[PDB]
């Protein structure tokens, strides 16, 4: 358990969003990485 | 969709529930729009 607090210990700089483009979701701002293949973390994030 | 009541007599006319920034941008496609019809080359409700 202390083990897994010790590797949480970490500060979460802040991302950007996109707006979506597609009706699967209502047009939310998706934070956005940097780099490709983001878009399965988009799918994991928004099954809908 | 306000609280404020307005009449819209062409809601049959399809639309989706834009997200706020949705309507900004095409607020801010109006006032583009604007200042060309006015030729106008300085920043219009730029704040707003």
């Amino acid at each position: 358990l202390l083990e897994f607090v010790l590797d949480n210990l970490y500060l979460n700089r802040h991302t950007g969003f996109s707006q979506d483009h597609t009706p699967f979701t209502e047009g939310a701002n998706l934070r956005s990485l940097p780099g490709p293949d983001a878009e399965k973390w988009y799918s994991i994030m928004y099954p809908t | 969709e306000t609280q404020y009541p307005v009449d819209r007599y062409l809601d049959w006319i399809p639309s989706l529930r834009a997200s706020a920034a949705t309507a900004a941008t095409f607020a801010e496609w109006v006032n583009t729009s604007m200042k060309t019809a006015f030729d106008l080359s300085d920043m219009l409700l730029e704040p707003l």
